[PDB]
């Protein structure tokens, strides 16, 4: 019960958010690379 | 010599006098406060200007206020 | 006297304090009213003395945190062994170690960073590592990647064991205060049981594993027909066919017939001509000798049985006329203060790491270590930087000892009291020797710049010009070159080819040459002494003037880490013991940067290079240290401008990450000066302007945004300065030496 | 495309230098942390470590922190002018047109490439006519780096150092005959901000004037 | 010189009974100053002077290696 | 036995170490031209200037722009004369500002009262001028008259 | 160059015993607390030291004996 409060702290959630955002961007630039502009 | 000026927004908490390292400040009786006392700076020629009194003041803006002026051998705090 | 006594379950293991940050400090527990709370959460997270006043709880926290740090280090080591096992060309490198570069990290191809996978040989693409793990595993007798995988698994198991021990020694069975005060038992078990038994076990490994596998490797046997190290023990016939004194048993050890062990316990001294490393017989004999010496030294101190010393009567008996009372009070200082122990241990570990750096370049312990110039340059630079950081941290913790753990009642007329009593005479003469060294080490360079600029090459401080030959170091070099056979009659060669002899060369490249010292070496060694002395001056001035001065006499009540006392007395800015560490970080940057620049130029110009078939050595730069390392323009032109041609032309190649890191370190160095030059009261007013714009759109944060504090502003500035400079020098060094080496 | 990005760097430099300058001009009379900033005047050191820390709060901080931004902006635009005009005057304009879009082209094809004849103004093999410009280059580096001493290290360290030096003078024989009329103290806080600023500035102009003149005089000379 | 300076310091100044101890002074002067010194000169003679008279260089390096007689100390 | 004592007054910021004030440094500092008991100014300055002018014809004679040239000893003499003149101007303006009584330490419990006045420091400066010129010229004459004098070959082979 | 190590004559054992006795004499003259020890029969024969003191003297005699045996083997004695 006290663990979920620690996971709800600012550094843990900002790390989870940044890893999720970086993973989404990396998985996008793997499957759809080299997008300098919208065609 | 520096100018230590005490204004009328003083609660008489005596924190400036206990924070002062060169006995510049003291407490005088005062009818305009709940604590019945206000700070005064008689021997302000001994003030170095460290502003420890300004650090310890609990007013929103400080009732005790140090103005750095002419520099003497005591304002510089020189052992030589 | 020395017994095991613990408290059972002193701290319960619950997650309720995980969700309550700032629990360790009373001031941090009121809640984050301002953003200074967030930085105070990290600044005081490990300062266990400010958390609790009981030394037993502090020592328990320290003992349990050491296990977590060891678990982190073991996770790191297991990760390195796993990268050697899975993502490396170590099996390819063992077949051809003279034409295949060591690589242990592949780069994922999601963006154009697939170019960062360098072509290193054997059909493997990856980053050319310079850590020297490959040469370390070759010296350890590791022949296949499964032995690295097993070591990685063992590192994970040991890291989990250390984590469990850290939980156990804080939440299940935590030792008392007097379990820490008996440093006699601790030091006996660290000398004999940790250093002695560790070096004895490594001596046994080097006898049974490293020596036969490495002798078969140097004899020309491919590693996948080389037998595994356990049939060398299980079948002693294969172990005794080479080095044939294993035919006789262990009885010559016990009858003191040690001489027949001379085939595999040698004192050859020099480098292996086949590999360029030290003889592994010399290393095994060395580890056995220092194991016996450390085990003997671990029986010095009285623990439980009457025999031994108590480390107090040794201190009590050491007293003279110039001191009087002596070392009385120092045992209580070192057994009641953790900061004095950290200041001693961190200084000795820093100087030890610097010794490691200065020794592994001249006497390379590993096969094909001196051949790969990148590994040697990287380990030298890395260990200099680590050692200097530890020395500055020692100055820091001496300053923390002086205001937080020093007691004047226990220290009357001893050594520490008298150092405090003549600190003005200490610091003023250190200031004079710093000024003298600065003038007569840097004004020589300024004079040489001036006379080379004014067309006066005969008025300079050069070998052709007015000479400044380091006659004492040359005499010591002559003593070491003639040491084998005269003062060390049972050494086949000298300890290193540095002091004399011939060019040790492996393949086509030079392992080591003699390093002749001239006017440039004299002048740069005096700059080394100067920069070391100024770092000593700032750190020691922070130590001695930590409690009081003529400026601020009541400075111990302000603490170790405070910004200033005010604008009075002219302005008492950066008076604290912390700010002397802050300035000493800049000066260790300057010192160690000049050290690694001297190394990277002297070895490239006068040691490293290729061997022509005629016999002459063609160096990397061409021996320009003799004439260009005497001028600042020569250091700028022939070293910084000339050798950074590789790091700036690295784009579109396999070393372009080094050019990226070069520019990134330049960015972080420039970014540091915003924090270093400016002050808090600018940024507080700027944040006040931003707060109103947030208030206009209902964007007021609950935690009020404050500017970083003055000490935190200095800390951020110095951390960015060191990071940006060190990353820059790392990138420059590695991209230069991965192109010319 | 190499002119778009440098123009936005220039716009960043003017806007930020304007931000320090407007910020210190409009907060000169006072603000939330320091209401009575007009009583101490234009140029004062601080208002103590109280109220969270009050370093660089005088309206002189605007000038002091905007000299750096003005020098950085003028460095950006003069590097722009010099590299574009070197591409024009050499006749190879493609170097700027392909390498100014990224900063390593700036760092390599403009700084490293055009410092070559500069730093070879004096070498072990002789002396050129640009030896005074190489000497000014190194002189500007020395003064610019000496400014870092006044800007990073602050006053009370030096006051504590000068106290030991004063003790050493007054306690040594044969030099305690020579007594100062005025007591040697460290440079004050605003004075040392100004001295480090002047060193930064003088080193900045000296080393860029040396690099500029030698870079475009070793080619077109 | 350092011994003479040391024996003027009050910690190491000998008492009057030590100076008038004739029995110990005679014992250490006949056994040690006259006997041990003559024995040491015999050691130098049989170790250095006699072999150097016979062409055998000894020095401080070889006196633990060059045995003065073919039947040494047996 | 505390060999490092105070000077008799512990709260004064100095220590009576062996180097500072024991037996051999109280003499030979009290017996130097400065702090000697019987000398007047223009005699202290004469002795000090003679020693200084003699020693300063060592890094100008063999260390200069002309040290490979036969004009080198003469240029070193002229440079020593110029430095002695600059130092005399410094002494003269230091006296002309106004001098106080010199600092009394543990090594020198008695300082010269004659150097505590502006007139005494003018005599000291004049004696320093005459002594410096005499010492520089004497060192020039000694170095020049044998024309080789192989003691000068030592510390010029070092300072090649 | 081997140091002529002299593989186990009886003079090696005699020298080891003699230097053990030398360690006994040195420890009986110079130790501070030799009476510490749990128990041993015949304290009169062992000079009134405990068992850890006995181990310390025997170990010091082994260090001294090893040093003198290797030194006098390298010189050529024994
Ligand atoms: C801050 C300025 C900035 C700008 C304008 C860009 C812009 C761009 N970068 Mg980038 N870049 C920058 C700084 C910046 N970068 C820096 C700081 C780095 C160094 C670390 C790089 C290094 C870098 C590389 C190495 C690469 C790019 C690429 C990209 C392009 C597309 C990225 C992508 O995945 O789009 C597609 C993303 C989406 C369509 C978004 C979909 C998901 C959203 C979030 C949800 C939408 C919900 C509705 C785009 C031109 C990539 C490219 O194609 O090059 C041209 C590429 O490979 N960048
Ligand atoms: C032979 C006995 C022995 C051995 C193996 C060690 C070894 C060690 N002790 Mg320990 N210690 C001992 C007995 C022993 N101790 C005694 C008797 C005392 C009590 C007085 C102490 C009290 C003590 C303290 C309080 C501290 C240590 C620490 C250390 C570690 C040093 C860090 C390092 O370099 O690890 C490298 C070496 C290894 C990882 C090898 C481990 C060998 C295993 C344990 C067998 C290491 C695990 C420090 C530490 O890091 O705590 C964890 C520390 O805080 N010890
Ligand atoms: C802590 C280190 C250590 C350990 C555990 C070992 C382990 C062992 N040694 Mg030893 N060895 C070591 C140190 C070590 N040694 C060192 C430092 C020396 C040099 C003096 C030697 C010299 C050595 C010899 C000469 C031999 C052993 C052998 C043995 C084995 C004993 C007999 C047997 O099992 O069969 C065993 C594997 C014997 C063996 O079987 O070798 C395979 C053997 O003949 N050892
Ligand atoms: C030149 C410096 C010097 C001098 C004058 C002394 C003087 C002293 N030492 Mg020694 N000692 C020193 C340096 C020195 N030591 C160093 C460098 C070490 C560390 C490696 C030691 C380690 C040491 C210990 C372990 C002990 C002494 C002790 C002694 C005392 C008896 C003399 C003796 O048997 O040891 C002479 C030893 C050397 C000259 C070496 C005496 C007060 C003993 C003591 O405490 O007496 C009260 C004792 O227990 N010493
Ligand atoms: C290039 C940059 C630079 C320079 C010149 C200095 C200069 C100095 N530093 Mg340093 N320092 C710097 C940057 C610099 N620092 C920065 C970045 C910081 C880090 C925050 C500091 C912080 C710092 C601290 C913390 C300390 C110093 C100290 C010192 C002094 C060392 C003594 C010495 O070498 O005297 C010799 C002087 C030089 C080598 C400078 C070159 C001068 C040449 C050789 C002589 C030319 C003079 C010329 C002939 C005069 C005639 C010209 C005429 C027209 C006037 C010296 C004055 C230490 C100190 O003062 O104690 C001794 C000390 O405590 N430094
Ligand atoms: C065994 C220990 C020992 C020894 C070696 C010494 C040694 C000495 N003691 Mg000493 N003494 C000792 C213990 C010892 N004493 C004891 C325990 C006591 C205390 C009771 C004294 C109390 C004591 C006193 C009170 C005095 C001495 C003095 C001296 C010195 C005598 C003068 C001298 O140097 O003549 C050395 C002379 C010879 C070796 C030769 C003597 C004449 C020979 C036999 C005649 C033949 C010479 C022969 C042909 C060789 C020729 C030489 C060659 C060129 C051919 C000498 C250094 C004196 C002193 O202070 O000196 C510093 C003194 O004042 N001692
Ligand atoms: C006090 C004077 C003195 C001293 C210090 C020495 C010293 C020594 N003698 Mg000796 N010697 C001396 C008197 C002296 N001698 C006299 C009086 C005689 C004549 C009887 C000899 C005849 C003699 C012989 C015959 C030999 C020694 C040897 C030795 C060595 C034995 C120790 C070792 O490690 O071996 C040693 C160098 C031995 C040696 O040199 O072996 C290395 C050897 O065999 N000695
Ligand atoms: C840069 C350092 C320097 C240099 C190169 C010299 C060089 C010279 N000095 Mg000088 N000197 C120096 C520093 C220097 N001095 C200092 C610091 C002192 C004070 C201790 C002296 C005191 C001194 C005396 C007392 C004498 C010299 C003399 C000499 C000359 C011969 C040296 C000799 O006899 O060597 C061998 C030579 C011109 C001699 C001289 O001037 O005679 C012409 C001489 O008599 N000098
Ligand atoms: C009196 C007996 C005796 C003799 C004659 C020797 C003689 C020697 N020892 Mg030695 N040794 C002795 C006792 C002795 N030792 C004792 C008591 C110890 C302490 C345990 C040692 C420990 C020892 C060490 C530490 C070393 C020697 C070594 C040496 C050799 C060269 C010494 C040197 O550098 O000069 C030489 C053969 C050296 C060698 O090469 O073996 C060496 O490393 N010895
Ligand atoms: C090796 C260091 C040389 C130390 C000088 C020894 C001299 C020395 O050890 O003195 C000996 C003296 C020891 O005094 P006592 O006899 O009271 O010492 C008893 C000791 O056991 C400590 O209790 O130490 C002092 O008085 C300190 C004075 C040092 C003051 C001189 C400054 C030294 C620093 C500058 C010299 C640097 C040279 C560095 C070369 C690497």
């Amino acid at each position: 019960k006290g663990l979920t409060t620690f996971l709800s702290t600012a550094p843990v959630l900002i790390t989870a958010l940044l890893v999720f955002t970086a993973g989404l961007l990396i998985e996008f630039n793997r499957f759809y690379p080299d997008l300098l502009f919208h065609p | 010599s520096h100018s230590v000026k005490i204004y009328d927004t003083c609660i008489g908490c005596t924190q400036c006098v206990r924070a002062c390292p060169l006995d510049v400040l003291e407490m005088v009786p005062w009818d305009g406060c709940k604590a019945g006392q206000i700070a005064s700076s008689p021997r302000t020629e001994d003030c170095v200007g460290c502003k420890r009194c300004e650090t310890a003041c609990p007013t929103d803006f400080l009732s005790i206020r140090v103005y750095l002026g002419a520099e003497t051998t005591r304002s510089m705090g020189l052992a030589y | 006297k020395a017994k095991v006594i613990v408290d059972k379950d002193p701290v319960p293991t619950s997650f309720e304090k995980w969700g309550k940050p700032g629990h360790f400090d009373r001031t941090l527990a009121r809640g984050p009213k301002t953003t200074t709370w967030i930085w105070n959460l990290h600044a005081d997270a490990h300062d266990f003395d400010s958390q609790t006043s009981d030394l037993e709880d502090i020592s328990r926290k320290i003992f349990s945190a050491h296990f977590g740090h060891l678990a982190v280090v073991f996770v790191w080591l297991s990760g390195m062994y796993f990268h050697g096992a899975k993502f490396s060309n170590y099996s390819a490198w063992l077949a051809d170690p003279l034409n295949i570069k060591p690589s242990a990290q592949v780069v994922w191809p999601v963006v154009g960073q697939d170019i960062l996978n360098a072509d290193v040989g054997g059909g493997f693409h990856g980053i050319q590592i310079t850590s020297g793990f490959f040469q370390l595993w070759r010296a350890s007798g590791i022949t296949n990647e499964y032995q690295l995988y097993c070591t990685a698994i063992g590192g994970l198991v040991m890291a989990g064991l250390m984590l469990f021990a850290g939980w156990f020694h804080y939440h299940k069975a935590a030792p008392k205060l007097e379990w820490f005060q008996n440093v006699e038992s601790m030091m006996n078990h660290h000398l004999a049981g940790l250093l002695g038994l560790g070096s004895l076990g490594w001596a046994g490994h080097q006898i049974h594993v490293s020596l036969p596998i490495n002798k078969l490797l140097d004899a020309g046997v491919a590693p996948n027909e080389i037998p595994l190290p356990h049939e060398f023990i299980l079948d002693p016939a294969k172990m005794a066919e080479l080095y044939p004194s294993f035919a006789q048993g262990l009885t010559p050890f016990f009858t003191l017939n040690w001489g027949v062990y001379s085939d595999f316990l040698t004192f050859k001294g020099g480098l292996n001509p086949v590999t360029g490393g030290l003889w592994l017989s010399d290393t095994a004999h060395h580890h056995l000798a220092i194991a016996v010496l450390f085990i003997i030294a671990g029986h010095m101190y009285r623990t439980n049985w009457g025999i031994g010393h108590n480390m107090k009567e040794i201190l009590e008996g050491h007293k003279g006329p110039f001191t009087g009372e002596g070392h009385k009070g120092l045992y209580e200082i070192l057994t009641t203060s953790w900061h004095a122990q950290l200041a001693i241990n961190l200084a000795l570990l820093g100087s030890l790491t610097i010794i490691v750096a200065q020794h592994m370049y001249a006497m390379p312990p590993y096969p094909y270590l001196a051949t790969d110039y990148g590994t040697q340059l990287s380990i030298f630079t890395h260990h200099m930087w680590i050692g200097g950081f530890l020395i500055v941290g020692a100055g820091a913790h001496a300053s923390i000892f002086m205001v937080r753990d020093y007691d004047p009642a226990k220290n009357v007329n001893n050594l520490l009291d008298r150092v405090l009593r003549h600190r003005d005479a200490i610091i003023s003469h250190l200031n004079w020797v710093c000024i003298w060294l600065g003038f007569h080490s840097f004004g020589l360079y300024i004079h040489n710049d001036t006379m080379r600029a004014l067309g006066r090459p005969q008025d300079m401080f050069s070998d052709s010009a007015i000479q400044l030959q380091p006659v004492f170091a040359q005499w010591i070099q002559g003593l070491h070159a003639a040491a084998a056979g005269a003062t060390a009659p049972f050494a086949s060669a000298g300890v290193s080819p540095v002091f004399g002899g011939e060019v040790v060369a492996v393949g086509g490249k030079v392992a080591m040459m003699p390093i002749t010292l001239g006017t440039a070496d004299f002048m740069v060694h005096h700059i080394h002494a100067f920069t070391i002395h100024v770092t000593v001056l700032i750190l020691l001035k922070g130590v001695l003037y930590s409690r009081s001065s003529r400026l601020i006499p009541d400075k111990a009540e302000l603490g170790f880490r405070f910004p200033c006392d005010g604008p009075g007395r002219g302005g008492t800015c950066q008076v604290s013991g912390w700010d002397h560490v802050f300035l000493g970080l800049f000066w260790m940057y300057n010192s160690l940067s000049i050290v690694i620049f001297h190394f990277s130029w002297k070895m490239q110009s006068d040691v490293w290079g290729t061997v022509l078939p005629d016999g002459s050595v063609s160096h990397i730069t061409g021996g320009n240290f003799a004439q260009s390392a005497i001028t600042i323009n020569g250091w700028l032109r022939d070293f910084l401008w000339a050798q950074a041609a590789n790091v700036i032309n690295s784009y579109g190649s396999a070393l372009s990450a080094y050019g990226i890191m070069f520019l990134a370190g330049h960015f972080v160095f420039a970014f540091s000066l915003m924090f270093l030059f400016s002050g808090r009261g600018y940024w507080q007013e700027l944040i006040e302007s931003i707060v109103w714009a947030h208030n206009k759109l209902k964007l007021a944060p609950a935690i009020q945004p404050r500017a970083l504090s003055i000490v935190q502003g200095r800390a951020v500035g110095v951390a960015h300065y060191l990071l940006g400079g060190i990353v820059t020098t790392w990138a420059f060094f590695l991209c230069r030496i991965l192109s010319v080496g | 495309p190499g002119d778009f990005l440098v123009h936005h760097a220039i716009a960043l430099g003017l806007h930020t230098t304007t931000l320090i300058l407007v910020k210190g001009a409009l907060d000169a009379r006072g603000s939330k942390l320091m209401p009575d900033k007009k009583d101490f005047g234009f140029s004062f050191p601080c208002d103590g470590p109280g109220r969270g820390g009050t370093c660089d709060i005088s309206a002189w901080d605007a000038f002091y922190l905007a000299m750096f931004w003005m020098l950085n902006t003028l460095g950006w635009l003069t590097f722009y002018w010099h590299w574009k005009h070197l591409g024009i005057w050499t006749g190879n304009v493609a170097q700027f047109n392909e390498n100014s879009t990224y900063l390593m082209g700036w760092f390599r094809d403009y700084l490293w490439a055009n410092s070559a004849q500069l730093i070879n103004g004096y070498n072990p093999y002789g002396v050129n006519n640009l030896s005074v410009w190489a000497w000014m280059f190194l002189f500007g580096h020395l003064v610019w780096a000496t400014g870092f001493m006044f800007l990073i290290s602050w006053r009370g360290y030096w006051q504590e150092l000068i106290e030991t030096i004063v003790w050493a003078h007054e306690r040594t024989p044969l030099a305690n005959l020579v007594r100062w009329k005025d007591k040697p103290v460290a440079l004050s806080i605003v004075q040392a901000r100004l001295v480090g600023l002047a060193h930064f500035t003088v080193g900045y102009i000296l080393t860029y004037a040396a690099f500029l003149i030698a870079s475009t005089a070793g080619k077109f000379g | 010189l350092f011994a003479g300076w040391l024996h003027l310091q009050p910690k190491f100044r000998p008492s009057l009974s030590w100076f008038k101890n004739a029995e110990s002074r005679l014992n250490h002067h006949l056994a040690g100053l006259f006997g041990v010194s003559s024995l040491a000169w015999t050691g130098h003679l049989v170790h250095v002077a006699i072999p150097e008279s016979r062409g055998v260089h000894v020095g401080w390096d070889n006196f633990l290696s060059v045995k003065p007689h073919p039947a040494g100390l047996a | 036995i505390d060999v490092v004592n105070h000077g008799g007054d512990p709260q004064v910021g100095n220590l009576s170490t062996p180097i500072n004030g024991s037996a051999f440094t109280k003499a030979f500092i009290n017996a130097l031209p400065a702090y000697r008991k019987g000398l007047s100014p223009n005699r202290r300055g004469l002795e000090v200037g003679m020693a200084h002018g003699y020693l300063l014809y060592g890094p100008f004679a063999v260390l200069g722009p002309l040290r490979l040239t036969e004009y080198g000893p003469t240029a070193g003499l002229l440079a020593t004369i110029g430095l002695v003149s600059i130092l005399t101007i410094c002494l003269s303006i230091y006296g002309a500002v106004g001098v106080s009584k010199p600092t009394e330490t543990l090594t020198t419990p008695e300082v010269p009262m004659d150097l505590a006045t502006k007139e005494g420091w003018s005599e000291f400066a004049g004696g320093f001028l005459l002594g410096g010129c005499g010492g520089a010229f004497f060192a020039f004459f000694l170095c020049q008259t044998p024309h080789l004098q192989p003691l000068i070959e030592v510390a010029s082979n070092i300072w090649s | 160059a081997v140091p002529t190590t002299l593989e186990w004559n009886l003079n090696v054992g005699l020298t080891m015993i003699v230097c053990n006795i030398v360690a006994i004499a040195f420890a009986k003259y110079t130790m501070k607390e030799p009476g510490a020890g749990p128990k041993l029969p015949g304290e009169a024969f062992f000079g009134g030291m405990g068992l850890p003191a006995l181990l310390a003297t025997t170990s010091f005699g082994h260090l001294l004996g090893a040093g003198v045996i290797l030194g006098l083997a390298s010189l050529g004695a024994l």
